[PDB]
């Protein structure tokens, strides 16, 4: 249900010091529990609050944290289920 | 000392993500907790900010 993520945003946006990622952390909120259940979204723009991956990295939707970090070839035996 | 290694121009201070930036954007580092540069924070008695770098209490 929507409406309570709905009603939560506007008692942040007008209550916070910075209502740009007041905004941005509870769009968030919502996105975090459509994904728990099986449905992801694509809600980034230029204006909507797109994260500034470093020029090292590159923004990525649904990606796969175990062939990642340099620790994971010292132990690949280790089981990532994520 | 006068040390030799690798800084960057005085106008810009050192981050921890390896950039460094001005003193604008530079956080707070009240009691160990690394605060973003405009944060207002207050518990009940005290009242404090994070202005450019330093951490102004008062109460």
């Amino acid at each position: 249900s929507p409406l309570p993520y709905l009603r939560n945003c506007r008692y942040d946006v007008c209550s916070c010091s910075d209502g740009r990622e007041c905004l941005c952390g509870a769009l968030a909120s919502y996105a975090a529990a459509c994904a728990g259940r099986g449905v992801r979204v694509a809600w980034r723009e230029p204006g909507r609050c797109e994260l500034n991956c470093p020029k090292g990295q590159v923004y990525l939707q649904c990606g796969t944290p175990c062939n990642l970090t340099c620790r994971s070839l010292s132990y690949p035996d280790e089981e990532c289920n994520e | 000392a006068c040390l030799e290694g690798c800084f960057c121009p005085p106008g810009l201070y050192m981050d921890e993500r390896g950039d460094c930036v001005p003193k604008a954007q530079c956080p707070c580092y009240y009691d160990g907790e690394i605060f973003q540069p405009e944060d207002i924070f207050s518990d009940h008695h005290t009242m404090c900010y994070c202005e450019d770098g330093f951490m102004h209490c008062t109460m």
